[PDB]
């Protein structure tokens, strides 16, 4: 326990007992891939092609949800990297 | 060090389990999740895939106690969700799975429930530990084979239209 | 809803000549994006507000699973 | 493990031994919040008795009716509206008169379900094992009736066929 921290990086326990054991070399590239996929899904559902009732595409929607997620994945990747993991 | 993959080292979380531990985890998923949760998921997939493979094969051969059951297990899904059978099976499956959350949560927390154990042996096919371990290994091997077989069955029966050979 | 063809609930919304409380110029849709106001009542579309509350319901039900309880997550 | 109904789960702490009908069935752990099992058992037994009476009334109204015309409706849910409000208000007042004294009784007593109702003295002379067996019979039958009366209501609301 003791999620409180004062050093350079928080302890790996703040990532939960599922991300605490992911190597940073896995989280990092996974975070970048998720960010790219989410940005592309957002730019394909909108921006590049205007949205319409007949075109919603749960893949692009679910995808776009990987952009907010990506943020968390690379934050966890940095936390793991600084904690020698 | 691994028994399944001689090149890669043995997984750290896989030492011995009567579930068929041959040390096959190249991506190290056992480090991610607790081994017990992954074992429960694997056994659930095994049982679902075995039931599904048997049902697909049988329902294409002899399944017509009525009119709406005159389908080829490929258009069966839509026809029988329109009929209402899949709704009932989903209701009972949801009840069983909602109970299974507590079963999965009672393990991973304490208790003594082994992964995939529901104390369902009404006919007592397994008697002692040796039979239990042997048939656990047999069930998991059959379930993995059934997973791959059902994957092949659906992919082939969607890549073409045919019967049992697919 | 079960088939996933959720666009069907938005097809054929209330027209611009719909008299509120009457079937003249009405539609069959129940969840739509229209924006703005009803041309007659000068108020938000009822189908707009139903869709709004459905979205809010889904979001809040999802957000209500955040904190830990007796099931380890 | 300790649940008989769900042989795999361990029952909660308050499900043990006494309070007949205890099969360890509390997966959601509702018993963990109640201070005791007295009130929940009282509510369960009241539901069991009301559901038994409801199922019996459902079947009898399906087959047997009072001589008057106002009681000639076969569908129980339609008879809920066809029957004059006088009969229903009399039934409700009778139930409330029975319910107020038991309202004083239930929230404080050790056996709130024990209303002292035994006009035929079916329990006088029975041993403890026989009494517990009778309690188990009552609870079983009541749970089955509850399921059955809810099913009857659902099938009447969904198909209009009050029976079968
Ligand atoms: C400057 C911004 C900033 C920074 C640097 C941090 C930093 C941190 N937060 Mg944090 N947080 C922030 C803003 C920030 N927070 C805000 C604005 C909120 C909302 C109020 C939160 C809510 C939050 C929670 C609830 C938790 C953290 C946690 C953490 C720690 C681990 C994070 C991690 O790897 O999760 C990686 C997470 C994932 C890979 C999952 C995906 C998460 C995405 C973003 C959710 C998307 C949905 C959402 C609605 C949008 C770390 C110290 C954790 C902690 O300290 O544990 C004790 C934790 O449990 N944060
Ligand atoms: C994962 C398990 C699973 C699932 C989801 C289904 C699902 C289905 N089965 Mg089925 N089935 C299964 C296992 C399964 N089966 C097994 C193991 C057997 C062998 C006993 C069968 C034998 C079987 C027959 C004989 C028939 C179905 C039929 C059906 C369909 C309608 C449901 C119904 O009335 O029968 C439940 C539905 C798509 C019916 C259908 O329309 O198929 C053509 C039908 O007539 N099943
Ligand atoms: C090759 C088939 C096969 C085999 C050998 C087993 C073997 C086993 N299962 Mg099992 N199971 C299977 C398929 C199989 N399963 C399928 C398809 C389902 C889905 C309905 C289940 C659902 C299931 C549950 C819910 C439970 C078991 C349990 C068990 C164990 C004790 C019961 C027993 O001896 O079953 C012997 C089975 C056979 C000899 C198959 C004969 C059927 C002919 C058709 C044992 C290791 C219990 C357990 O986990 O104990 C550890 C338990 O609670 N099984
Ligand atoms: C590989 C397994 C598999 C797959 C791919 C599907 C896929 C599907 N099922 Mg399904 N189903 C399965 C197994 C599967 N099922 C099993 C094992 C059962 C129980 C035996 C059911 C019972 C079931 C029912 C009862 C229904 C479906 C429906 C559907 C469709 C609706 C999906 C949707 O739009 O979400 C909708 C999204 C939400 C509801 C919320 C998000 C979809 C094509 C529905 C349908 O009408 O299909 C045409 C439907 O009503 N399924
Ligand atoms: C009014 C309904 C009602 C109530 C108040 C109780 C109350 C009780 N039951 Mg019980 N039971 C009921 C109905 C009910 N039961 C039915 C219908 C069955 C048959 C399946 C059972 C089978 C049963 C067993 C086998 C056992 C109990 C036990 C218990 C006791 C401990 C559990 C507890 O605290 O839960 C309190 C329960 C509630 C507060 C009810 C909450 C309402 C939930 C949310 C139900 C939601 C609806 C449901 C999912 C579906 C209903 C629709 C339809 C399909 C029927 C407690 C006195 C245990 C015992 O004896 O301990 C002493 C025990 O082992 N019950
Ligand atoms: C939950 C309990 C319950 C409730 C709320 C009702 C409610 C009703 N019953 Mg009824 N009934 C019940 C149990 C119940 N019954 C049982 C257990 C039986 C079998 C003896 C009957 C036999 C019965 C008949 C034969 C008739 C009704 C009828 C009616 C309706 C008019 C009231 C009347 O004449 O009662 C009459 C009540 C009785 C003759 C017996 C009551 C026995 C009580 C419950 C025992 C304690 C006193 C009313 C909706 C009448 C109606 O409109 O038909 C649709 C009618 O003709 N009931
Ligand atoms: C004036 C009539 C009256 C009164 C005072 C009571 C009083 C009581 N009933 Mg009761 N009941 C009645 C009529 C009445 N009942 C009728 C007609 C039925 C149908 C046969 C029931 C069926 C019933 C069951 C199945 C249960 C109770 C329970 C209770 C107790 C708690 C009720 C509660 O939470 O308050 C609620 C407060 C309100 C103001 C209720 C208003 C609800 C609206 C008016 C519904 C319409 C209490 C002793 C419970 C009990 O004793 O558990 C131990 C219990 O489980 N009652
Ligand atoms: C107690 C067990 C039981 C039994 C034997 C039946 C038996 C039957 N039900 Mg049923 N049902 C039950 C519980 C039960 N139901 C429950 C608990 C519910 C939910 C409250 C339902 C909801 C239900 C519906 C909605 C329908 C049935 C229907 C049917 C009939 C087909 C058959 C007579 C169907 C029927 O034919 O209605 C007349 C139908 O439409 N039932
Ligand atoms: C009356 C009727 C139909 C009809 C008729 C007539 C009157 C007869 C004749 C007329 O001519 C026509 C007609 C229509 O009227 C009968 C219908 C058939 C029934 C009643 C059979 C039901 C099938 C059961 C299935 C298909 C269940 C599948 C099992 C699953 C289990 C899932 C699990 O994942 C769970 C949840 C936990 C995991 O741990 C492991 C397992 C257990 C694998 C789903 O994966
Ligand atoms: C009534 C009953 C018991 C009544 C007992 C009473 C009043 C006893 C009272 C007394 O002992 C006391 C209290 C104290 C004693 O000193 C005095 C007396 C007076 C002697 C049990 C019913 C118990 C009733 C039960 C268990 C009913 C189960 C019903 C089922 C399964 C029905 C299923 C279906 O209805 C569906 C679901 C759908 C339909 O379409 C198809 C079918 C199949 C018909």
């Amino acid at each position: 326990e003791s999620t409180y921290w004062e050093g350079k990086a928080p302890p790996s326990v703040v990532l939960g007992p599922f991300l605490s054991k992911i190597p940073s070399g896995v989280l990092g590239p996974a975070s970048l891939v998720a960010l790219i996929v989410g940005s592309y899904c957002t730019h394909e559902s909108n921006i590049f092609n205007t949205l319409t009732v007949d075109t919603i595409y749960p893949a692009y929607v679910l995808g776009s949800f990987l952009t907010p997620i990506s943020w968390g994945l690379h934050v966890a990747a940095w936390i793991q990297k600084m904690n020698k993991a | 060090k691994s028994k399944a993959v001689p090149f890669l080292p043995r997984p750290a979380a896989l030492d011995g389990s009567v579930v068929g531990d041959v040390g096959f985890d190249p991506v190290g998923f056992t480090s991610w999740l607790p081994l017990s949760y992954l074992q429960e998921a694997e056994i659930k997939h095994c049982r679902i895939a075995m039931l599904a493979t048997l049902g697909w094969i049988v329902a294409d051969f002899v399944h017509l106690p009525g009119a709406v059951h005159e389908v080829s297990s490929l258009a069966a899904h839509d026809v029988a969700v329109k009929s209402g059978a899949l709704a009932q099976i989903l209701i009972w499956t949801s009840i069983a799975e909602a109970i299974s959350v507590i079963a999965i949560s009672q393990m991973l927390e304490g208790s003594g429930r082994q992964p995939g154990d529901f104390k369902f042996d009404p006919l007592n096919f397994a008697k002692d530990e040796k039979s239990l371990k042997k048939m656990q290994l047999s069930e998991l091997k059959n379930g993995r084979l059934a997973m791959l077989a059902f994957s092949g069955i659906v992919t082939q029966a969607a890549l073409t239209g045919h019967a049992f050979p697919y | 809803f079960f088939s996933g063809n959720w666009k069907a609930y938005a097809q054929n919304p209330d027209t611009a000549s719909h008299i509120f409380g009457s079937g003249e110029g009405s539609g069959t849709a129940i969840l739509t994006f229209l924006g703005g106001f009803h041309p007659q009542t000068k108020s938000l579309w009822l189908t707009d507000m139903a869709h709004h509350h459905l979205a809010i319901a889904v979001l809040f039900i999802v957000a209500g699973h955040m904190y830990r309880t007796n099931w380890l997550i | 493990a300790q649940s008989k109904a769900l042989p795999f789960l361990k029952a909660p702490a308050k499900l043990d031994g006494s309070l007949a009908g205890d099969f360890g069935f509390d997966p959601m752990g509702i018993s963990d919040q109640v201070a005791n099992l007295k009130y929940v058992r009282a509510a369960e037994l009241k539901h069991c008795r009301v559901a038994m009476l409801g199922f019996l009334g459902w079947v009898v109204q399906q087959y047997v009716h009072l001589p008057g015309e106002i009681y000639a409706e076969s569908n129980p849910l339609k008879a809920l509206t066809s029957v004059p409000l006088l009969s229903q208000i009399q039934i409700f007042l009778f139930i409330g008169a029975i319910e107020l004294a038991t309202l004083d009784q239930t929230y404080t007593a050790d056996k709130p379900w024990d209303l002292g109702f035994d006009p035929l003295n079916f329990s006088k002379g029975k041993s403890e094992q026989q009494m517990k067996d009778l309690e188990v019979k009552e609870l079983k039958n009541g749970r089955v009736a509850m399921i059955a009366i809810m099913g009857l209501i659902a099938q009447t609301l969904y198909t209009g066929v009050p029976l079968f």
